[PDB]
């Protein structure tokens, strides 16, 4: 058994972290007070769920997590919320004033003054691990903390934990749920300085999550609670292999081995189905073929883009519920004959399939309906580069006029860091085009 | 705990500030004696932003009242909510400022400024995490204009990394007290350009035309004008005083509204504005149409003559948040020629469930438009009409100023006008 | 009020569509770089499809199908026909074609020479034509290949219809242009009006060097031909005249002898790529006007020559067709406050 | 259409299907960047104070 430490940075990371650990507890039978009746080994054990939970002598199962925010109001919800008893105070770190949506403020001005404290709290979790695999880092692209402090933390984690993997869950900025105009700057600043330190990053576009909540869940104006409960289902599906007995994606290294043949191109596209409204009278349960076929529909991708016009480098299918290998292959064959699935020539045309018999857990009173089977497809498509292009374009529009640049320079960042970060993205877009286009 | 320190200076500044605390004290359920008596926990969630909590559950505004003569602040102390203000926070002299920027900035104001900063420092030392300052004042007088900008200069010196916001009443010859108002306004604008993060430009002629043409007030008074400013100040500060999915923070608003450090002068607006046909309900489309109508804006600048760098809108009341997004996107998608295309998604909207007193719903408008250059053009033209004949300068040279300081303020504001012009093309 | 942007100033077609849109008073044009648009009249090459459908509260529509180049590219078309089981390699309405890469750069050089040697030995007509995206007609394989090696781009060699249908009087070659509109719902609409781009020179089978009677392009006939505009104005015959000719001479109608095959070919090509380019479940919507070029042999068999993804229109049909584009392609998605001019080719989606 | 590496357990199973075969900055350096930016902040604030002193 090898432990995984989760790090939640900024409001987006913390609130999403809130929804995941809430879901993890329901999935492992852990109550809000940390007790786990099914766990027969009191105060210890090397079970699969122990990769994410430690145990005290009193039988409490404590998440291996750290929450970091430069302002306390978001993490205060955790301290007095339903699961206030799960974590102890050392795990919840809050500053006095935030980065004001300013990458430079979170990375330099404020980050420099709190980074050593954060590493000390993480080092304490590390000291409880007999064989740490690495870290899962949750954060937004747009926030000043989520962007600026995260990139600083990632640099130090590479120094303090060289041989450890680091995966990301990153919230890509969407104007429908943002009052921030400088998020393109922050997104590209944090992507440039984090690129060499993240082994694999799962981007979620708020625009995509937003429209799934309106389309599938019939929510007219979704909230962060709606969005986060849906995001935590996708996250749970991705991390399930680390928390349950299995043989696919058993450790963080396997994510890179199976999804990232080229280091810089480490942003797999996530697709999830089915998302059914709980308020529905009663839905017809979808088959393996139907939910697998849904994995190639743009309407349920975590990032809106067209995989038909890119190339695949890898592809994992993560099933949960009543699914047998026979039916999966029957659906794959039916989909190869209907879909435009183009793999790069230097990669095998295949699918790694994982099946967990336990169907997805749904939060009581939540928006999602209980389904008999669900799948999450992780595919490394060059088509996800559309999101880099959209974002790089918005960057160029503002930077051509130096709009808002003074806010970053005023915090000690040099203007040359902008173009330096932008030129790296231009090279990232070039790498995708060399792999996908002919 | 993101506390704000409020300062009001001079006649206009204290009378507008007084009404401001009157309005928001009502919204938060604070009575004239500082005792809470509302019925919603929302009223107290962000109450410490503007109020200090004394013994016995007494809430005292975090406000500092400043003037160079006693008359106006005696009125406040005797006004409706006069007792609510901390007695120590009344700082005033006896000489007056004679509507003279030099007296407020260099001579009379200079003798009093240190003791004002002592109260400011005292209020800051009791803030868990000071967010920044806000100042209410006019630019056409002597105390609010000359000493007000003097206070801003010394506050930025002692708190260089805190946010400084002003509500600045711009003089107009139609609603004028003295002929030297263009002199005092030109001198102040340069201070504000250097030392404020946000300045809400309130033009007295716009306030007047609204009371006369729209509210159908036959003979408007300063009181009537100040009612518009109170309501507008309450609207723009709704972000900070009540909770909502948006995490409004003084520095965050500034970061997303000010693309260039000198272009931080905003056009505020309010809707509805109804004469006394006042009970009619206002649909979201109407609320949105009016909020973007120039007649609802208080800088007396035609936005169709310029382009919006950024726009912030606050909707108050129980309404269809979905329908809000539709109408806002409709306003942008029907007139996108008035928004710069090099700042993507530069129109942001915030909603608040608690409506103002006596209204089912309202909308407050905050525009950073290049059309504001028209306001600085008017002042510059009035300045030069007198300065070319050196008219009325002796009032200022008598207080130690030289003509060169006028020529430099003149050039400073013509540069500001030029800066707005390059971003309008 | 609907909004659109023009990013292809050279398009005669959508220059008129934009003219009509503004004439309605309900459409407003924006700068070519303004993102808040309903309709994009996009550029030909490198159209940024990835930036479409990401504007909150804007239904966005574009006049090009991402991925339709597979059908409108010489080499791509051949690969599509030979590799797609819908069309198969035995496709009977497309001339035997091969993809040939110049030797200075898969490649079907050896496959072509095999079929070539088969025709040479069997006394059969062995005349091929070489073209790309500069044409050479020859009956010797040595000239066709050497001609492509002297260039630096991909080429295609296909059987030259040595037995074309010749209009009389004149004994002259020709081709048929069919405009087809595909809307956001992937309905296939065939404009009722076609045009024959005829050669004003008598077809000469013993001299492929003078390519004036072999190439029916409107620019070649108007520049290198000496009988331009003799039999019909601008070497452009319309369906009314051509139909009357097929009856006087061949005792048959244009619908029966030719139009059935044309509609069948249009359907086959467009239904083939529908799964790859359909925008049915896409965050934005597409439509596109296509220019199909057909050849007719003396047996009244129709052959597909190529498909143009940015075609121009005959001067006499601009108003009617451009108005039809606004009715079925733009107003269907953005309605305004007949007897259709198209022929809906029903099919199974 | 081949299935390989079939692994089964009580809580699920996993396999692989093949449809077709193929054809950092040191700790010292990070402190320099942080201290360099803090120094540029100190210089910009000193010029502001110097300006205010004039
Ligand atoms: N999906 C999702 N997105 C969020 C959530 N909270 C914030 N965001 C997104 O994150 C971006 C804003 O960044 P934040 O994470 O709130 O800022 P921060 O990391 O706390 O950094 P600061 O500037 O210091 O506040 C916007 O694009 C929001 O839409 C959340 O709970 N769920
Ligand atoms: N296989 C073939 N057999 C007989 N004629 C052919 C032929 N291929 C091309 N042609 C002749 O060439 C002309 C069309 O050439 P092609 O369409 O390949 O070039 P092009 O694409 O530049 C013209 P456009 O795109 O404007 O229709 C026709 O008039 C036809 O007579
Ligand atoms: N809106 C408004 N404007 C005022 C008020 N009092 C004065 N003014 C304007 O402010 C300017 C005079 O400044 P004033 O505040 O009286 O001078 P001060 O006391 O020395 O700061 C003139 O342009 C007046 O029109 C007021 O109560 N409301
Ligand atoms: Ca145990
Ligand atoms: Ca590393
Ligand atoms: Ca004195
Ligand atoms: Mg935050
Ligand atoms: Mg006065
Ligand atoms: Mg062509």
């Amino acid at each position: 058994m090898r432990e995984c430490i989760s790090i939640h940075v900024g409001q987006a990371g913390v609130q999403i972290g809130n929804a995941c650990w809430e879901l993890y507890c329901l999935e492992h039978g852990i109550q809000p007070d940390g007790q786990m009746p099914s766990d027969k080994t009191i105060g210890g054990g090397d079970d699969s769920f122990n990769t994410f939970f430690s145990e005290t002598g009193a039988g409490k199962h404590v998440p291996r997590a750290v929450f970091v925010d430069l302002e306390p109001t978001v993490i205060d919800e955790v301290r007095t919320g339903t699961y206030r008893q799960l974590f102890h105070p050392e795990q919840l770190i809050t500053g006095k004033e935030d980065a004001a949506n300013n990458y430079a403020r979170g990375h330099y001005t404020i980050g420099k003054e709190i980074i050593d404290l954060v590493l000390d709290r993480i080092r304490k979790l590390a000291d409880q691990c007999t064989g740490l695999q690495g870290f899962l880092v949750f954060h937004s692209f747009g926030g000043g903390t989520g962007s600026g402090f995260t990139s600083l933390l990632m640099e130090r984690l590479s120094v303090d934990y060289g041989k450890k993997s680091k995966l990301e869950f990153s919230i890509y900025p969407a104007p429908q749920v943002s009052t921030a105009v400088v998020e393109p700057y922050n997104s590209i600043l944090t992507t440039h300085t984090t690129l060499e330190h993240s082994d694999c990053a799962f981007m979620v576009d708020n625009e995509a999550i937003y429209d799934i909540c309106r389309r599938n869940l019939d929510i007219e104006r979704p909230t962060y609670t709606n969005l986060n409960r849906l995001i935590s289902q996708i996250v749970s599906s991705i991390t399930a292999s680390l928390r349950f007995d299995g043989a696919l994606n058993v450790d963080l290294t396997e994510f890179q081995t199976n999804l990232v043949p080229y280091p810089r191109i480490h942003f797999p596209l996530a697709t999830y189905a089915p998302v059914i409204s709980a308020e529905k009278a009663y839905h017809e349960q979808l088959s393996v073929a139907e939910i697998t076929n849904a994995c190639f529909e743009p309407a349920n991708q975590m990032v809106k883009c067209d995989p038909r016009h890119g190339k695949y480098m890898a592809c994992c299918l993560l099933y949960r519920g009543d699914v047998v290998p026979k039916d999966v292959n029957a659906a794959i064959a039916t989909i190869k004959t209907k879909r435009s699935i183009q793999f790069v020539d230097w990669c095998p045309t295949g699918f790694k399939v994982g099946i967990n018999y336990q169907p997805p857990t749904v939060v009581p009173g939540g928006d999602l309906a209980k389904v008999q089977r669900a799948v999450c497809m992780l595919s490394n498509t060059t088509a996800i580069a559309e999101a880099w292009a959209r974002l790089d374009h918005k960057f160029d529009l503002m930077y051509a006029k130096r709009a808002f640049v003074h806010w970053y320079v005023g915090e000690g960042m040099e203007e040359g860091e902008f173009s330096e970060a932008r030129e790296d993205m231009a090279a990232l877009e070039k790498d995708y085009e060399e792999v996908g286009v002919d | 705990m993101r506390e704000i320190v409020h300062i009001q200076a001079g006649q206009c500044g204290n009378q507008i500030g007084a009404k401001f605390w009157e309005v928001i004290s009502d919204e938060h359920g604070i009575d004239p004696t500082g005792s809470y008596h509302g019925d919603s926990d929302l009223q107290l969630e962000r109450i410490n932003v503007y109020y200090n909590e004394a013994t016995g559950n007494k809430y005292v505004p975090r406000a500092i009242l400043v003037d160079l003569e006693p008359g106006t602040m005696d009125s406040v102390r005797s006004g409706p909510f006069g007792q609510i203000f901390r007695p120590d926070n009344f700082v005033f002299g006896q000489s007056g400022a004679g509507n003279n920027w030099a007296k407020g900035h260099y001579t009379e104001g200079a003798e009093l400024v240190d003791s004002v900063l002592d109260v400011v420092r005292k209020e800051s030392e009791s803030c868990d995490c000071l967010q920044g300052f806000q100042l209410t004042h006019s630019l056409g007088g002597g105390t609010g204009s000359g000493m007000g900008t003097l206070l801003i200069s010394k506050i930025r010196e002692e708190y260089p990394d805190r946010i400084m916001n002003t509500f600045s009443v711009m003089p107009s010859p139609k609603v004028s007290d003295t002929v030297v108002e263009p002199y005092n306004a030109t001198l102040s604008v340069h201070q504000l350009v250097e030392n404020t993060d946000e300045t809400y430009c309130i033009d007295n002629e716009a306030l007047y035309d609204i009371c006369f043409r729209t509210l159908k007030l036959t003979t408007p008074t300063y009181g009537d004008l100040n009612h518009l400013v109170s309501a507008t100040m309450s609207g723009v500060t709704t972000c900070l005083r009540f909770p909502g999915q948006l995490n409004a923070d003084l520095r965050k608003l500034a970061v997303n509204m000010v693309p260039f450090p000198r272009l931080h002068f905003f056009m505020p607006g309010f809707a509805p504005l109804t004469s006394r046909q006042q009970y009619r309900a206002l649909t979201v489309p109407e609320l949105t149409q009016q909020m973007f109508d120039s007649k609802n804006m208080m800088a007396a600048c035609d936005p169709r003559h310029g382009r919006y760098l950024t726009v912030a809108a606050i909707f108050r009341g129980r309404m269809s948040m979905k329908e809000v997004d539709e109408q806002m996107l409709n306003v942008q998608n029907k007139n996108s020629s008035y928004f710069v295309e090099w700042i993507p998604n530069n129109v942001k909207t915030a909603v608040c469930d608690i409506p103002p007193r006596g209204l089912k719903m309202s909308a407050t408008f905050i525009g950073n438009s290049t059309a504001i250059q028209e306001l600085f053009k008017r002042i510059s033209e009035q300045f030069t009409a007198m300065f070319r004949r050196k008219a009325f300068l002796h009032w200022y040279t008598g207080e130690g100023m030289d003509e060169m300081e006028f020529t430099e303020a003149e050039s400073n504001m013509n540069d500001l006008v030029s800066e707005y012009q390059q971003y309008q093309d | 009020m609907y909004t659109f942007v023009v990013r292809d100033e050279n398009s005669s077609v959508y220059a008129e569509v934009s003219r009509l849109l503004l004439a309605t008073g309900q459409w407003k044009r924006l700068r070519k770089d303004n993102p808040r648009f309903n309709l994009m009249l996009g550029e030909r090459n490198r159209l940024p499809f990835g930036r479409l459908g990401h504007e909150p509260g804007l239904v966005q529509l574009v006049n090009y199908y991402r991925g339709a180049d597979k059908l409108c590219r010489k080499a791509s078309l051949v690969k599509l026909i030979k590799t797609s089981p819908e069309l198969s390699e035995s496709c009977t309405w497309f001339p035997e074609s091969y993809v040939i890469y110049p030797t200075n750069l898969t490649d079907e050089r050896e496959v072509f020479l095999a079929a070539y040697n088969r025709r040479r030995e069997g006394r059969e007509g062995n005349v091929w034509i070489a073209k790309s995206s500069g044409i050479l007609i020859s009956s010797e394989a040595s000239e066709l290949l050497d001609f492509i090696d002297e260039q630096g781009q991909v080429h295609v060699i296909q059987k030259y219809l040595e037995k074309p249908l010749l209009l009389e009087p004149g004994h002259r070659k020709f081709d048929i242009r069919s405009w087809v509109l595909v809307d956001h719902l992937y309905n296939i609409y065939l404009y009722r009006e076609g045009v024959l781009r005829t050669s004003s020179e008598p077809y000469n089978s013993a001299n492929f060097q003078d390519k004036t009677c072999h190439l029916t392009n409107h620019c070649i006939q108007k520049e290198y031909s000496k009988n331009y505009g003799r039999y019909e104005e601008g070497n452009e015959m319309f369906f009314e005249e051509f139909n009357q000719y097929l009856m006087d001479a061949l005792n048959t109608t244009l619908e029966n002898s030719i139009l059935l095959q044309i509609k069948h070919i249009i359907r086959s090509c467009l239904m083939c790529i529908e799964p790859a380019i359909s925008t049915k479940h896409l965050h934005y919507q597409s439509f596109q006007l296509f220019g199909f070029d057909f050849m007719v042999d003396e047996e009244l068999k129709v052959w597909l020559i190529e498909v143009n993804g940015a075609p121009a229109c005959a001067q006499k049909l601009y108003a009617e067709l451009c108005q039809g584009i606004v009715d079925v392609a733009i107003s269907s998605v953005f309605p305004l406050a007949p007897t259709s001019i198209f022929i809906k080719l029903h099919h199974h989606h | 259409m081949e299935v390989i590496e079939l692994n089964k357990c009580t809580s699920g199973q996993s396999f692989e299907v093949i449809l077709k075969p193929p054809s950092d900055p040191s700790l010292e350096e990070i402190q320099k960047k942080l201290e360099a930016a803090e120094e540029r902040r100190k210089y910009q604030e000193a010029e502001l104070l110097k300006h205010l002193a004039e």
